């Protein structure tokens, strides 16, 4: 549900019983399966993943991908427990510390944790611009809200980020234009019969971890389900085009 | 360090939990792809 660590790490008791209550009510085996865990005697001790480093025999591709392969290892959180508080408006500088956290932790995220350690990991690649893109979906009477991090270098957008599903988190650096990508996001909703409500870009992210600026989230929103396709079309590339050629003010400051 | 050890016992918790929790929204998201 709705429970987030906001006591750091080591996890508080009441954090802590808080989560192992929220699965025992999901899980059929119920306390069968949290006594069996808790009163282990003894845990085997996941392995560490080391931090990606970027190495002179990788492309940018391979950058990302190691980046990618990175969060998956980390593993997507189902615990119901996000670990690391994101407060999304802080300035760049405080998320850049609780993206570092999770290098130190080493524990599962879920998407909005995984853009910011994507940005973290990519704020040394200057070719790389990173930005937010969100999505509000729809399904079978309930909405829901989704992030990835877009990525745009040398003339090609791709993605990163953390989901339950594989289709909606990273793309390859192979499509030509903005419009692609989120109609590849869209089509890959599609899939698990969900329609998208809302696409919301963000600004490029600065490369300075030492930023106060906090990121932009929503530069550009579109209203998806209520447009034509050929409009979003028109209103991606458009601005796009923008981001690629201009320094836009920060939408939530004007 | 106290503090070190609970947080090895935790970490082996939580990825303990979390691969029951992935194992369970898989054969329900499977099982869903089904009906």
């Amino acid at each position: 549900l709705f429970h987030v660590n906001k006591s750091g790490f080591p996890i508080d008791s009441h954090t802590w019983e808080r989560m192992w209550l929220h699965v025992a009510k999901v899980h059929p085996r119920g306390g069968e399966m949290v006594g069996a865990i808790r009163n282990a005697a003894f845990l085997a001790k996941p392995s560490i993943p080391q931090v990606p480093n970027y190495r002179l025999s990788m492309t940018i591709p391979d950058w990302l991908q190691a980046i990618q392969n990175y969060m998956k290892t980390l593993q997507y959180n189902h615990t119901g427990t996000q670990f690391f508080e994101i407060r999304k408006m802080r300035p760049l500088s405080g998320l850049m510390e609780t993206a570092k956290e999770m290098t130190r932790e080493s524990l599962p995220i879920k998407c909005l944790e995984a853009v910011i350690l994507g940005i973290y990991l990519t704020n040394g690649q200057p070719s790389i611009e990173r930005f937010p893109i969100s999505f509000k979906t729809y399904f079978s009477g309930n909405y829901f809200h989704h992030v990835v991090l877009g990525i745009y270098c040398n003339g090609y957008y791709g993605s990163l980020g953390m989901s339950r599903r594989a289709e909606l988190m990273d793309k390859p650096l192979t499509f030509r234009t903005l419009s692609d990508l989120v109609f590849d996001f869209e089509d890959s909703y599609k899939k698990y019969l969900h329609t998208v409500k809302k696409v919301k870009i963000g600004l490029y992210v600065p490369h300075e971890p030492h930023s106060f600026q906090p990121i932009e989230w929503k530069q550009l929103v579109l209203n998806v389900s209520k447009m034509l396709r050929a409009d979003i079309r028109k209103e991606l590339e458009k601005y796009a085009r923008d981001m690629r050629m201009k320094i836009l003010k920060p939408a939530s400051a004007h | 360090s106290a503090q070190q050890e609970l947080k090895q016992r935790q970490r082996a918790e939580i990825y303990a939990l979390n691969r029951v929790m992935t194992e369970l929204e898989q054969q329900q998201f499977d099982e869903f792809c089904k009906q």
